[PDB]
RNA sequence: GGGAUGACCCCAGGCGGUAGGGGAGCGUUCCCGAUGCCGAUGAAGGCCGACCCGCGAGGGCGGCUGGAGGUAAGGGAAGUG
RNA sequence: GGUGGAGCCUGGGAGUGAGGGCGCGAGCGAUAACGUCCGCGUCCGAGCGCGGGAACAACCGAGACCGCCAGCUAAGGCCCC
RNA sequence: CCGUGAGGGAAAGGUGAAAAGAACCCCGGGAGGGGAGUGAAAUAGAGCCUGAAACCGUGGGCUUACAAGCAGUCACGGCCCCGCAAGGGGUUGUGGCGUGCCUAUUGAAGCAUGAGCCGGCGACUCACGGUCGUGGGCGAGCUUAAGCCGUUGAGGCGGAGG
């Protein structure tokens, strides 16, 4: 009510007029009147407990391996950012597009390649989180990018 | 079968006309004729005007012949009043409201072949 | 995420207004006095849903008793007898026999009666 | 014939080959119900005592129903208190076979 | 549940002779009579009594000093308009009133009672108008 | 704005009910003896022209 | 107490209620679920219903209207009745 | 003796700090007040839910979970209403 | 628009895919309509998407001029309407029973407060601390802040400090 473009004059004298008790046309009141209490700009983001991550990402990965939906590899025949290779390469390693894959490498030319894919999430191995690993079916890391996953599980 | 007619927005109160109409519903059209010629109120002049309207309708547009003819059903529904101010003593602004209504008279025929 | 009324209220004001329906003036044509004629209602239908088993215990009996004095006897005694003769069966309602089986009746009066005498 | 008989608290006049709903008998469609609970007969077998020990109707439990909802509400005016609910009484609707006297 | 529903059912006539009874202990009889509680039949909402022909009103018993002493009173709406007339000029004009008024004071107040009053037929006597049979009873 | 108003809003029933009598009442005509036409009794209308009874136009 | 943990069964008591405390739920807006799924063989909303479910807030299904959107389970926020 | 929505200990959330009628024991009063102030009790408050008392918060009866066109009672009643 | 002035300060968005925005004829002074015609739709016809409620009407069904009431409810009965039936829907003639809602109070139908009716707006939040409780992680320990590097809805590092 602080806030509104208008005056804050008392509308209307305090008695004898046969009509309500009222101030400024600006209190939560009146149609044009201000909002009691809305939401003001705020931030809700929150320190996780990192050993929590750490913890959660692991747990992400293992509960993917233990369906043996998980599937790191070497490298990868169609390389050079091509979506008709990645495809290719694709048949090879057994992914068509039946689920969802997670591909985290540290290859922009692979990331370009699968990348327009409906069906493929792409990260750089450093950006490894447990949503992604989550929101998807299956993960597919090279062992460049499983290290980094090493380096930071515990 | 029947024939509409129906002015629109007339700028008479309706309580007032729907005192007319209710004169003629269910009178012939001849007999409804005489009537609102002899009625003395404004409305009738209005009535009269759409319930002629109704007969030529009935006629050219659905051949019927004029003799047949009598009110079938007829009503006057309320159109949007014109709101209008009535400087009153001390100040006091009054709303007094120029009514509106919207007439209706619909036509049939009686005997047959 | 702002949450307005939206389409809540109309709902739930048309919904009384149904059980409304029958109600005279505005009691059923706008929410509020409909509102209050339910109450009302909602409490006379639990109270009568009472008085009603009552409204019959009343009926039966004033029937068994005009029925059973065109025998010599009041519903006092006749009910004495009964319930003293064992038979207490009967049951208020079922003695609905005085219009329908007038000698199945009799019988249970004499046998009243005779409880007694 | 005719007779009276009292199942579910409650005592009936049966007859015959017909019957409306009782209170809800724990039995089963698939089944029969005797109702040796019975006095009064269409030659007079009122039951001189209680019951007419040696006679009894018989009925065949058509099924079992769910009556037509009632609604109990509850008000207690200038105190806010209001309470609705729904009720529907269990019924298992007979059908009177012979009465065995 | 049973049914009880009697349905329309022709009403049956009663001659009374009142010669000698005290009114307030014939009047009870007359009323349970026009309300026809005496029968099974018995339906609160119907007039489904006996009619009663009452002959040889006036003449009619009462104890104590209720003759002078006992007041009817009559209000009309203006001012210092309370009527007192007690029962022996009652009897000496006027004497089925008070075989009506003392049974009409004893019927359901409504619309019902209002019409049972009308199925009760009061004469000075002896010797009545009606013959549509006529059980007379004690 | 004064003194005595009125103490509840007069419900639908019993305004339709006060205007049992505002119902109108058809003009009483007759048919003119000179011509074929419909007009209010002891009154000269344009139609016709009364026996001669100072009239409108005619040839 | 049954305990085959069957959260369903018999046994035993209890169940008026203001200020209040406590425990369960219904619905509204929005987010993930959604490059999904419903939708012109008709979305949302509206108007009806004597039918189905629920103790209740409601949720269904059906007829009419409407004419382009709607959004499951499972969770998350809040200008939420 | 007494297994009770008894008690005791620790902690979280209270609301309440205008009470009222009746009985009994005192004061005040004028042993006047639908008065006033304390004491025990009890009801109302929150049981303006039900029966009786003609009607009627607190008098007599009695503590309403829902249903029944069954039964026995309570106070109060049983000539008609 | 208001006020001398400083200044106060509104309301008001939507045809349709496309104007194809209704030639012309008929009643009328016009307005407005009825036909014709456009369109998938004209109760999309122009302050025109959808178009609720209050409110005003026309037609029909039941029902009312000896009755009396917080307007209902329980029970029968009559008439009308559904379905083969059982059963159900509408109305209400008698009978029984019945002191509005909110608020405030010891106590309200109260002749105490508030409300003409309807629709829409309308009131226990957020930040940082604190204290209990609780779901987890790690536990002789736990945890980072600013900031840095990364992403561009990816997270890491950072032990000052508590
Ligand atoms: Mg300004
Ligand atoms: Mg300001
Ligand atoms: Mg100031
Ligand atoms: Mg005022
Ligand atoms: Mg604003
Ligand atoms: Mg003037
Ligand atoms: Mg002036
Ligand atoms: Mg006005
Ligand atoms: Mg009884
Ligand atoms: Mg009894
Ligand atoms: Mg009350
Ligand atoms: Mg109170
Ligand atoms: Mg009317
Ligand atoms: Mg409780
Ligand atoms: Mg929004
Ligand atoms: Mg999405
Ligand atoms: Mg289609
Ligand atoms: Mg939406
Ligand atoms: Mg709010
Ligand atoms: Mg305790
Ligand atoms: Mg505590
Ligand atoms: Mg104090
Ligand atoms: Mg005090
Ligand atoms: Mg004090
Ligand atoms: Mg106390
Ligand atoms: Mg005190
Ligand atoms: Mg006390
Ligand atoms: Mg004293
Ligand atoms: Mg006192
Ligand atoms: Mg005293
Ligand atoms: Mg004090
Ligand atoms: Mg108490
Ligand atoms: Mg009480
Ligand atoms: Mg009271
Ligand atoms: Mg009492
Ligand atoms: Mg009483
Ligand atoms: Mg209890
Ligand atoms: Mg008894
Ligand atoms: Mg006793
Ligand atoms: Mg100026
Ligand atoms: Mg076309
Ligand atoms: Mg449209
Ligand atoms: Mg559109
Ligand atoms: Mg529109
Ligand atoms: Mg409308
Ligand atoms: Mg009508
Ligand atoms: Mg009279
Ligand atoms: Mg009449
Ligand atoms: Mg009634
Ligand atoms: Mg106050
Ligand atoms: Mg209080
Ligand atoms: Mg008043
Ligand atoms: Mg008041
Ligand atoms: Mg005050
Ligand atoms: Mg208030
Ligand atoms: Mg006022
Ligand atoms: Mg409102
Ligand atoms: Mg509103
Ligand atoms: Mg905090
Ligand atoms: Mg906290």
């Amino acid at each position: 009510r602080g806030e509104v473009a208008y005056s804050g004059r008392k509308i209307w004298p305090q008695k004898h007029t046969g009509r309500a008790r009222h101030g400024d046309i600006g209190a939560p009141i009146f149609v044009g009147g201000g909002v009691v209490f809305g939401p003001k700009p705020r931030d809700y983001s929150y320190t996780l407990p990192k050993k929590v991550r750490k913890k959660g990402l692991a747990m992400a990965v293992a509960d993917r391996a233990r369906e043996g939906k998980l599937l790191l590899v070497e490298a990868f025949a169609g390389v050079n950012g091509k979506t008709k290779e990645f495809l290719a390469w694709a048949k090879e390693a057994g992914l068509d597009g039946s689920e969802s894959v997670l591909l985290v490498t540290g290859n922009e030319l692979v990331r370009r390649a699968a990348r327009n894919l409906p069906w493929v999430v792409t990260l750089a191995p450093e950006g490894l989180n447990v949503y992604d690993i989550v929101r998807t079916e299956r993960l597919v890391m090279d062992l460049d990018a499983w290290e980094v996953f090493q380096n930071r599980i515990g | 079968m029947e024939a509409k007619a129906i002015a629109r927005y007339v700028r008479i109160s309706p309580r007032k006309v729907r005192l007319v109409v209710d004169l003629i519903r269910g009178k012939s059209l001849e007999e409804a004729r005489n009537i609102l010629r002899y009625t003395n109120k404004r409305g009738a002049y209005f009535v009269a005007k759409v319930l002629e309207s109704a007969a030529a309708n009935a006629v050219n547009n659905h051949d019927m012949l004029e003799d047949r003819l009598y009110v079938k059903a007829a009503y006057v529904d309320e159109g949007p009043a014109l709101k209008r101010v009535l400087p009153r003593a001390r100040g006091r602004a009054d709303i007094i409201k120029k009514r509106t209504s919207h007439i209706t008279v619909i036509l049939g025929e009686k005997h047959g072949k | 995420p702002r949450a307005k009324t939206g389409v809540v209220r109309r709902r739930k004001h048309k919904k009384i207004l149904k059980l409304a329906k029958g109600y005279w003036g505005l009691r059923s044509k706008s929410f509020r006095k409909a509102r209050e004629t339910l109450f009302a209602a909602g409490n006379y239908a639990y109270a009568h849903r009472k008085r009603r088993k009552r409204d019959f215990r009343r009926l039966w009996i004033v029937r068994i008793n005009a029925a059973c004095r065109q025998h010599g006897l009041n519903y006092s005694t006749f009910i004495h007898g009964l319930k003293k003769a064992g038979i207490e069966v009967d049951r208020k309602n079922l003695a609905d026999l005085a219009v329908r089986e007038p000698q199945v009746f009799a019988e249970l009066v004499e046998r009243a009666k005779a409880a007694q005498g | 014939m005719f007779a009276i008989v009292k199942t579910g608290g409650k005592q009936y006049r049966v007859e015959p080959g017909l019957k409306l709903r009782v209170e809800k008998l724990d039995a089963e469609p698939g089944a029969t119900v005797e109702l040796p609970v019975l006095l009064l007969g269409g030659e007079k077998t009122v039951v001189g005592t209680p019951v007419v020990e040696g006679a009894s109707v018989v009925a065949e439990v058509l099924g079992h129903g769910r009556g037509k909802k009632i609604l109990v509400s509850k008000f207690k005016a200038k105190v806010q208190y209001r309470r609705k609910k729904g009720h529907r009484q269990p019924y298992t609707e007979l059908l009177i076979k012979e009465i065995r006297g | 549940m049973k049914t009880y529903v009697p349905k329309q059912v022709e009403p049956r006539w009663v001659l009374i002779d009142a010669e000698g009874k005290t009114l307030g202990r014939l009047a009870t009889k007359i009323a349970t009579l026009l309300r026809g509680k005496h029968r099974p039949d018995w339906t609160p909402n119907v007039a489904m009594g006996d009619f009663v022909v009452v002959v040889n009103a006036d003449k009619i018993r009462v104890t104590g000093k209720k003759l002078e002493q006992k007041i009817y009173t009559r209000y009309s709406g203006y001012p210092g308009g309370l009527k007192k007339i007690p029962l022996e000029k009652m009897l000496a004009t006027h004497p089925e009133r008070v075989l009506e008024h003392a049974v009409k004071g004893m019927l359901p107040k409504g619309p019902l009672g209002r019409r049972l009053f009308k199925r009760l037929k009061v004469y000075a006597g002896p010797d009545h108008p009606h013959q549509a049979q006529r059980p007379e009873k004690l | 704005a004064k003194h005595p108003v009125p103490k509840k809003k007069t419900s639908k029933a019993r305004r339709d009910a006060r205007r049992s009598h505002h119902a109108l009442t058809p003009p009483t005509l007759v048919p003119c003896p000179e011509c074929k036409a419909m007009k209010p009794p002891h009154t000269v209308c344009p139609e016709c022209g009364y026996y001669a009874g100072r009239k409108v136009l005619e040839v």
